[PDB]
C-alpha cells in the first residue's frame, strides 16, 4: 500500500545562485542573460509562506556580485598612484575655497623626463601637510588609487534575477505586507522584476513605490539598534546639478597611460545642489508620520531631526550621477516637528574625485572629471531613518548597509528548492 | 504551470507530476558561477533518477510497490490524506520516515530482482 | 555482405528503413593542464546536458531503455500525408526530419499525454 | 560497508550490488578541480547506465540477456566461478573478452527491439 | 502509428567551441588533447551538404585561440618599459643605414645604481624626439612593450581542432570546391587535418597545395571590397635570409630581470633578403591568369602590380623566422602583364624588433636578438590578391586579416550538431 | 581496509627531521625503495617521540 510519486509539488527553502538577466560601454552587459519579454508568473491559490526581508539571500547575492563587478570594472584601467606626489597648492581664482589650484612635477611618455602639471581638485580630496603651501592627495598614506575608464558607464541599468534548474522565486502580492511573516497571498516566477542597483545613503532616489499607502518596514520598530525603512506610495521629485562647466585635459604620464584632469571652470563658480519639491515633500512627511504613529502611538509627536556627525559618506546623501558623486547635506529635509491634531528646498552638496565605494580601505577609484554641465533627476521612492533613542519620537535620516537599499526591492521574493520526489499510501500494490 | 498545483490536494496535485518533472532539466565575474549551477543540477536529477532505478520505479512518474504502509508512519484515513491534505504538508506529515521507506523499497526491489533470476534460471 | 557497418553517421543518406538499424551506433557514440580549461569543462557539461534532455523525454513519453518504441499515439494526417510505402522507402531522416520539423512540439505533447493516462490508468488497476 | 563485499565471493558478493551503486555517484582558485571532479563522476555513471539501457538491462542490478555463454572466454564450471572466486578475480579472469561480449550483447538487443515492432506491427 | 525513434542520423548547423589537438614552447608545449595515431574517416554515402567558408567559425576560434596563446606566452615575461628613456644615437660602423648605434643610462639590480649601456637598434623601431641625435623607443609613447621570453618558441607546429562530444566535422572531398554553396562528396571526421598557426600577409607561405588547378576562391570576386584567395597547386621554393652574424648581450636590469640586446656584427653588415625561384614564379602567375580569367573574361589582359601604401603589414610581406620579423618588398614579384593571344627574384626585406603581432593598441612584442644567421625556407601555397578597382584587369598584392590565412585550410570544414531524436509514423502500436 | 578519507596529515616542512608525524605502532620501521641502492633515501620512522 505504497506509492512512490515524483513531479511532487514541494519545495525546502534554500540558498542558492541567481543569475543576471536584462532586456536588450556599461556595467550591465558583461554577458547577462537577455530576459524574458513576456514573463510568467503562477498565481498559487490557497498558497501562502513566510518571508524574511531580513535574511533574505538573494539581497546578499546582490550585494556581493555588485562589488565584485565594480572591481572587475577597473582592472584595465590606469592607476593614479604615480600621482602621489607632493603638490604645491592655492586656491582658484574666484572673488574671494571649496577648489584648490595645485601643481606638480609629473612624469611623462619618457622615464627620465618631467613635466610641470597643474590642475583643478576639490578640496575633499587634498590634504594639508606642511602645517603656496604643501599638500598631498588624501588618500596616499591609505590606499591605492585607481582612474575608472572614461568609457565605462556605472549607470544603474536594472537587471533581473533568475533562479537556476531546480530552484524557483516564490513572491508576495500582499500589499501590506511589512516584509516578514506569513504572507497570505504567494505567486512564483523563474526572474524577479528588474531592480535597479542603484547606490545612496539617506535617501532611496529611483526604486519602487509602495502599492497603495507609505509602507513602513523594519526588523524592529521597537529596537533602536535596528533601521526603519520607509517606502513611499507616491514620487517626490528632486533635481540636482553642478551647475559649472567644466573642461578636462589629458596629461600622457607614461606608455598609453593617461590621467584625467580639471581643466579650467568656464563662467561662473557655484555650489552643487539638489532641488526638492517643498509641498511634496510635507505632504511626504505627513504620510509618512500618520503611518509612523501606528506603532508610537496615535497621539504620539514625530519630530525629523537632521543627521549625526561623522564621515560625509555617513552623514550626507550621497549618489553618483553624471559620473560625480555628490554629497547632499539634507538637513533643509528633516526640520520639523509634527503634532497631532509653489516652492522648493534647495540643499547645497560637495562633491569629491576620490571614492571609498565600498567602504573598504585600500581600494579607492578616482571618478574623472566630467566636461559641460550635469542635470540629474530622480524619483525619492523611500528613506532609511532611525529612532534617536518622552512624548516626542525623535527621528533622523542615516546611512546603513548597502543591502538595505536592496532590500527594498527584494522583501517581497523569496528562494525555494524543489524537491520532486516522495511517497504516500495508497491500495495499490504491484 | 510548474507549481500550479502547490496549494492542490495530492488526488488533485498528482496530475501535473509531468509539468513538473519537464521542467528540472531547463570569464571570472558570471563566468564560474553558471557552470557550478549547471553542474549542481545535474547531479540532484541524478540522484533522483538513480533511486528510483534502485526501487524499480525507473521511467515512472507514478510507481506501486509492494511494501505496506505500516501505518504507525501516519495513522491518517487514505481518504483524509489524499483529499484533504496537500502534497506540502503531506511531505512535513511523514518527512523522518524518508529513510526508513526508501530503505524499504530498495530491499524489495533486490527480493524481487533475485526471485526473477531464479525463475528465469529455471 | 559487403562489410557493411557504414559508420557514426553511416549512412546518412540512406531512406529511412534502412537507416533505422544504426541507431545504437549514435547512441554510443553520444557520451564519448594548467588553466583555462573552463573551455572544456563547460563543453563537457553541455554534453551532458543534452543526452540529459534526450533522455527524460524518452522516460516521459514511456520509451526509456528503447532505441525504437510504439507509442499509442495516432498519426494525425495534416503533419504528414505521404505514405508509409513513400516515407520510410524514398526519404533519409534529415529530410524527413525538415519534413515534420513544424509538428515537433505537438507530437511530443501527445506522447507526454499519453503517457499520463496510462500511468494513471495502471495504479487504477494494481488499486483493484 | 562500500567495499565490505570485496573479498566475498561472487556468490556471495552479488546480493550487495546495491550497496556499491548507491555510493558511486555520491571560491577562489582550485574550486574549477572541483567542478572537474563533479563532471567526471557523472560522466562515468552515466556511461554505465547508457550501456544498460543498450542493453536492455536499464532499471537493473542484475539482468539475465538472451545471449549464451561461449566457453572460450572461461571454461570454468559455473560452481567454481561463484563459489570459488570473488569478482576481482573474475574481472581479471575474462578481461580480454569484455568487447566481444559487449558486442553480443548490442546485436542481441537490437534484433530483439526490431522483433518487437515487427509484433506491435501485426 | 506515431513510433519515436534514438540514434537518428541527422544534424543541424551549429556553433560550438572545438578544441585543440596535438601529434605528440609556443604549440611546441601546447599538449592539448593527444591526437588519434590512426584517426577515422567515414565516406557518407549519398549525401551533400552545403559549406560556406567566408562564414566559417572555425577561422573565428582560430583567431580567438592563436591571438589567446601570444598573449598568455608573455605574461610571465621582463617588461621593457624600464627602457623608455632618451637614448643619444649615431651610426654603427660601415662604409657610406638601416642600423642605428645608441646609448642609454639604464637601472640596475639596484635602485641606487645606474649603468651605460648600449646596443644596435633597427630603424623602424627608433624615433627621433631632437627634431649625436636625441631619439626614443619609436612606441614607448603609445603602448607597454614586453620583451618575449627568449626561451619560448613561437614555431608554428601544425595542430589539430576536433569536434566535442554531440558534434562532428563535414569535410569536403571536392576537388574543386570553390568555398561556397553544395559540396557533392563529404565524409565526417572527429578531427581536422593538422595545420600550421602560421602567420602572414600578402603570401601564404606553408599551407596544403591544391589537388589539380590553382584554386582561385572569393566571397564576391565581382565586389572588389572582397579579398581573392590563390591557392596553388604547386609550391613555389623561397628562400630566406638575415645574412648577419649577429651577437647577443644579456644586461642585468633588475632583480632577476634581463633584457636582452644586439651585441656587435661579425663581418659584413649586409640586407635581409627572399630568393623566389623566377622560373617557378613565371610560371604560377601564369596559371594564376588562366584561371583568373574565368571571370574576367576568355582574352581579357590581366596585370600583376605591386601593392599600395601604408603600414608595412600591408605594404609588405611580413613573417616571423629565427624569432626575426621580416618585412619584405614583394614589388620585385609583381611586374607583369599576360596578354592573351635558371634565375631568382631578390626581394629586399627590413627587419623590426618591436612588433604590434595582432595589430593591436597597447600590446608591443619586443623580438629578443637572435644569434647567428639566419636561413629560412617555405613553401608558397598561395596568395592573398585584391582587384584594382576596362580592358586590362589589374590585381595587386596586399594584407589583410590573419583569418584570411586560416580560412585557406578550413574551407574544407564544417561543423554541426547531431540531434539523434526524433519520430515517424509506422504501423505498430503499444 | 576501506577508506573515504586519509587520516589527518600535518603539511609540515622539514629536512633531516621530520618532527610532527606518526610514530611507529610497535618498532622502529626502516624503509627504502631500494637500501642497496645507495642511490635511494632510507625513510627510518619511531615508534616512539623524541621530544625537542
Ligand atoms: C534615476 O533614474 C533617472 C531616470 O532613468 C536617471 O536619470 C537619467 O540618467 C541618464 C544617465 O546619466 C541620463 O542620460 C544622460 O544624458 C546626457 C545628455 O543627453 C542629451 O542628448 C540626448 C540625445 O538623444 C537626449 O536624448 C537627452 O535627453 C539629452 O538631451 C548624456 O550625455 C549622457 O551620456 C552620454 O554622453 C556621454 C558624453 O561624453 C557619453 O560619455 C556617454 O557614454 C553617453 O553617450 C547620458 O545619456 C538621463 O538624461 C537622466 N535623466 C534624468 C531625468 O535625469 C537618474 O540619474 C537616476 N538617478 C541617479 C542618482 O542615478
Ligand atoms: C615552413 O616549413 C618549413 C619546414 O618545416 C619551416 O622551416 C623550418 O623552421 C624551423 C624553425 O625556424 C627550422 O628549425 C631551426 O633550425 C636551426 C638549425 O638547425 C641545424 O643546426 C643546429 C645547430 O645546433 C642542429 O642542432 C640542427 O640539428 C640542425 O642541424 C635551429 O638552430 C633552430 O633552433 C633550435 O635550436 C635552438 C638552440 O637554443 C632551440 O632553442 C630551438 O628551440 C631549436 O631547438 C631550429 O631548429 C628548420 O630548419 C626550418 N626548415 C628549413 C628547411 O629551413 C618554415 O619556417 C616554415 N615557414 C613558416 C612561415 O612557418
Ligand atoms: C591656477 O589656475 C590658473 C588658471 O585658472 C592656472 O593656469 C594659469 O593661467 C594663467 C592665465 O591664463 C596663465 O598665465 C599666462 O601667462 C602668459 C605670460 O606671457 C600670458 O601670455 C597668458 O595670456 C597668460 O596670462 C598661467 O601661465 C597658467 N599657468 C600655467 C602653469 O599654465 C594656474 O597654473 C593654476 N595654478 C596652480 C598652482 O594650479
Ligand atoms: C657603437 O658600436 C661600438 C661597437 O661596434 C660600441 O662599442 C665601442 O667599440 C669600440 C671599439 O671596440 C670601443 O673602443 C675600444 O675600447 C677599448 C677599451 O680598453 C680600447 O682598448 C680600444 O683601443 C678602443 O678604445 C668602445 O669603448 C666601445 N664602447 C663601449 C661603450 O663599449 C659603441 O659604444 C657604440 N656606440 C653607441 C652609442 O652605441
Ligand atoms: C520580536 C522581537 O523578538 N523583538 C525583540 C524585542 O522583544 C527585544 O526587546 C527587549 O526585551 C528585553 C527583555 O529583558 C527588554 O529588557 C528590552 O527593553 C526590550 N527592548 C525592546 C526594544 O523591546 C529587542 C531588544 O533586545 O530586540 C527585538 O528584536
Ligand atoms: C515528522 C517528524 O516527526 N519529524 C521530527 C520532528 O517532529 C522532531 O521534532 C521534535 O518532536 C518532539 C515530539 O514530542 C518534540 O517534543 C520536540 O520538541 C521536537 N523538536 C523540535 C526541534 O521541534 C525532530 C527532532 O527530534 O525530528 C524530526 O524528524
Ligand atoms: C486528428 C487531428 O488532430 N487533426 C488535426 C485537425 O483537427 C486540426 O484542425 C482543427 O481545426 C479546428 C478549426 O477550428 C480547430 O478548432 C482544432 O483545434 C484543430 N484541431 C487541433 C487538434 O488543433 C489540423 C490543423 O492543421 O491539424 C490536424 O492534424
Ligand atoms: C628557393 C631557394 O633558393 N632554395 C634553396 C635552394 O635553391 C638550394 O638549392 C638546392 O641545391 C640542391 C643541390 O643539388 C639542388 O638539388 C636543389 O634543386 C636546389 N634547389 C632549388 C630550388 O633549385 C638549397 C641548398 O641545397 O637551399 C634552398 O634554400
Ligand atoms: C525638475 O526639472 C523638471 C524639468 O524642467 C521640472 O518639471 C517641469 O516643472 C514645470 C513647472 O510648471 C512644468 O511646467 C514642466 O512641464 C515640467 N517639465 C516636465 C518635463 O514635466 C521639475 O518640476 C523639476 N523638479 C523640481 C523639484 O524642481
Ligand atoms: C544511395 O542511393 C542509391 C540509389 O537509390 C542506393 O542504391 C540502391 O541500394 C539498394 C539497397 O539499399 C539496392 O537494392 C539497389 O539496387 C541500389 N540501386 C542502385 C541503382 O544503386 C544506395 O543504397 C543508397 N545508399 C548508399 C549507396 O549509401
Ligand atoms: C658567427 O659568430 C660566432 C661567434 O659569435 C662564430 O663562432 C666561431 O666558431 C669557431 C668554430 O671553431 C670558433 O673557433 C670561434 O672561436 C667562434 N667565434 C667566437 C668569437 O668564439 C661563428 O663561426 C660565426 N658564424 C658565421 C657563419 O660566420
Ligand atoms: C620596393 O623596391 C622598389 C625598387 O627599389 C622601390 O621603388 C623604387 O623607388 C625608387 C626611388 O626613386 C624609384 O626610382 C624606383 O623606380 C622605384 N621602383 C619601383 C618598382 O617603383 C619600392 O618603393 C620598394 N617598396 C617597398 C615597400 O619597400
Ligand atoms: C614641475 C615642478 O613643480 N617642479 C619642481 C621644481 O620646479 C622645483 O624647483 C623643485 C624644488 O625646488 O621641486 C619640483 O617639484
Ligand atoms: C594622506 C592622509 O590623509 N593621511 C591620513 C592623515 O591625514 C590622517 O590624519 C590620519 C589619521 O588622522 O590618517 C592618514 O591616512
Ligand atoms: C507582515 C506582517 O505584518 N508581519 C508581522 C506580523 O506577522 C507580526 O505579528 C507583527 C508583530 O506581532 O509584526 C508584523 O511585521
Ligand atoms: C648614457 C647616458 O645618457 N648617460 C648620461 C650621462 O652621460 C650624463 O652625464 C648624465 C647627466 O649629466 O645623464 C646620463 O643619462
Ligand atoms: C563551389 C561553387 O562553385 N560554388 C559557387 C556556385 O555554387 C555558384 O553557383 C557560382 C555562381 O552562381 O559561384 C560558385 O563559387
Ligand atoms: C532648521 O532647524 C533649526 C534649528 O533651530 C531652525 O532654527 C531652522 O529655522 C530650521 N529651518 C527652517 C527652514 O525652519
Ligand atoms: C561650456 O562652454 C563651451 C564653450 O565653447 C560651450 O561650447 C559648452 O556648450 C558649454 N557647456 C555648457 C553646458 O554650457
Ligand atoms: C518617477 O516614477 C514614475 C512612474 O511612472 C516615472 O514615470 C517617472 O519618470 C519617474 N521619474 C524619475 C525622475 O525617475
Ligand atoms: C482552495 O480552497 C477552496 C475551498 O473550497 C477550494 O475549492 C479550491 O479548489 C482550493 N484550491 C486549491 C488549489 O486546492
Ligand atoms: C573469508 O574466508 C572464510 C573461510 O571460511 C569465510 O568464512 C569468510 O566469510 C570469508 N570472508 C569473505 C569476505 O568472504
Ligand atoms: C647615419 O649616417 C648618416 C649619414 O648622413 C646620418 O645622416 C645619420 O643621422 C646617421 N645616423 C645616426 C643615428 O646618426
Ligand atoms: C618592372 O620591370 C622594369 C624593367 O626595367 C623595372 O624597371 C621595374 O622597376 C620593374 N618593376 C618592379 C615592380 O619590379
Ligand atoms: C614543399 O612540399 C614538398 C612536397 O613533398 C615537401 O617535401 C617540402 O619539404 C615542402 N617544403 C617545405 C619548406 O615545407
Ligand atoms: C622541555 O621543557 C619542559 C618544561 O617542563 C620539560 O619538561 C621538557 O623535558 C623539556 N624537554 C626537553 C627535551 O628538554
Amino acid at each position: 500500500w505504497v506509492t512512490v510519486y515524483y513531479g511532487v509539488p514541494v519545495w525546502k527553502d534554500a540558498e542558492t545562485t541567481l543569475f543576471c538577466a536584462s532586456d536588450a560601454n556599461v556595467w550591465a552587459t558583461h554577458c547577462c542573460v537577455p530576459t524574458d519579454p513576456n514573463p510568467q508568473e503562477i498565481h498559487l491559490e490557497n498558497v501562502t509562506e513566510e518571508f524574511n526581508m531580513w535574511k533574505n539571500n538573494m539581497v546578499e547575492q546582490m550585494h556581493t556580485d555588485i562589488i565584485s563587478l565594480w572591481d572587475q570594472s577597473l582592472k584595465p584601467c590606469v592607476k593614479l598612484t604615480p600621482l602621489c606626489v607632493t603638490l604645491q597648492c592655492t586656491n582658484v581664482t574666484n572673488n574671494i575655497g571649496e577648489l584648490k589650484n595645485c601643481s606638480f612635477n609629473m612624469t611623462t611618455e619618457l622615464r627620465d623626463k618631467k613635466q610641470k602639471v597643474y590642475s583643478l581638485f576639490y578640496r575633499l580630496d587634498v590634504v594639508q601637510i606642511n602645517e603656496n603651501k604643501e599638500y598631498r592627495l588624501i588618500n596616499c598614506n591609505t590606499s591605492a588609487i585607481t582612474q575608472a575608464c572614461p568609457k565605462v558607464s556605472f549607470e544603474p541599468i536594472p537587471i533581473h534575477y533568475c533562479a537556476p534548474a531546480g530552484f524557483a522565486i516564490l513572491k508576495c502580492k500582499d500589499k501590506k505586507f511589512n516584509g516578514t511573516g506569513p504572507c497570505p497571498s504567494v505567486s512564483t516566477v523563474q526572474c524577479t522584476h528588474g531592480i535597479k542597483p542603484v547606490v545612496s545613503t539617506q535617501l532611496l532616489l529611483n526604486g519602487s513605490l509602495a502599492e497603495e499607502e507609505v509602507m513602513i518596514r523594519s526588523e524592529n520598530i521597537t529596537n533602536n539598534a535596528k533601521n526603519i525603512l520607509v517606502q513611499f506610495n507616491t514620487p517626490v521629485q528632486i533635481n540636482c546639478t553642478r551647475p559649472n562647466n567644466n573642461t578636462r585635459k589629458s596629461i600622457r604620464i607614461g606608455p598609453g597611460q593617461w590621467f584625467y584632469a580639471t581643466g579650467d571652470i568656464i563662467g561662473d563658480i557655484r555650489q552643487a545642489h539638489c532641488n526638492v519639491s517643498k509641498a511634496t515633500w510635507n505632504e511626504t512627511l505627513g504620510k509618512v508620520v500618520k503611518q509612523l504613529r501606528k506603532h508610537f502611538g496615535n497621539n504620539t509627536i514625530i519630530r525629523f531631526a537632521n543627521s549625526s556627525g561623522g564621515d560625509l559618506e555617513v552623514t550626507t546623501h550621497s549618489f553618483n550621477c553624471g559620473g560625480e558623486f555628490f554629497y547632499c547635506n539634507t538637513s533643509g529635509l528633516f526640520n520639523s516637528t509634527w503634532i497631532s491634531n509653489n516652492d522648493s528646498i534647495t540643499l547645497p552638496c560637495r562633491i569629491k574625485q576620490i571614492i571609498n565605494m565600498w567602504q573598504r580601505i585600500g581600494q579607492a577609484m578616482y571618478a574623472p572629471p566630467i566636461q559641460g554641465v550635469i542635470r540629474c533627476v530622480s524619483n525619492i521612492t523611500g528613506l532609511i531613518l532611525t529612532r534617536d533613542g518622552s512624548t516626542t519620537e525623535t527621528f533622523r535620516p542615516g546611512g546603513g548597509d548597502m543591502r538595505d537599499n536592496w532590500r527594498s526591492e527584494l522583501y517581497k521574493y523569496k528562494v525555494v528548492k524543489i524537491e520532486p520526489l516522495g511517497v504516500a499510501p495508497t491500495r495499490c500494490k504491484r | 504551470g510548474f507549481l500550479g498545483a502547490a496549494g492542490s490536494t495530492m488526488g488533485a496535485a498528482s496530475m501535473t507530476l509531468t509539468v513538473q518533472a519537464r521542467n528540472l532539466l531547463s570569464l571570472t565575474v558570471w563566468g564560474i558561477k553558471q557552470l557550478q549551477a549547471r553542474v549542481l543540477a545535474v547531479e540532484r536529477y541524478l540522484r533522483d533518477q538513480q533511486l528510483l532505478g534502485i526501487w524499480g520505479c525507473s521511467g515512472k512518474l507514478i510507481c506501486c510497490t509492494n511494501v505496506p504502509w505500516n501505518s504507525s508512519w501516519s495513522n491518517r484515513n487514505l481518504s483524509e490524506i489524499w483529499d484533504n491534505m496537500t502534497w506540502l504538508q503531506w511531505d512535513k506529515e511523514i518527512s523522518n520516515y524518508t529513510q526508513i521507506i526508501y530503505g524499504l523499497l530498495e530491499e524489495s526491489q533486490n527480493q524481487q530482482e533475485k526471485n526473477e533470476q531464479d525463475l528465469l534460471a529455471l
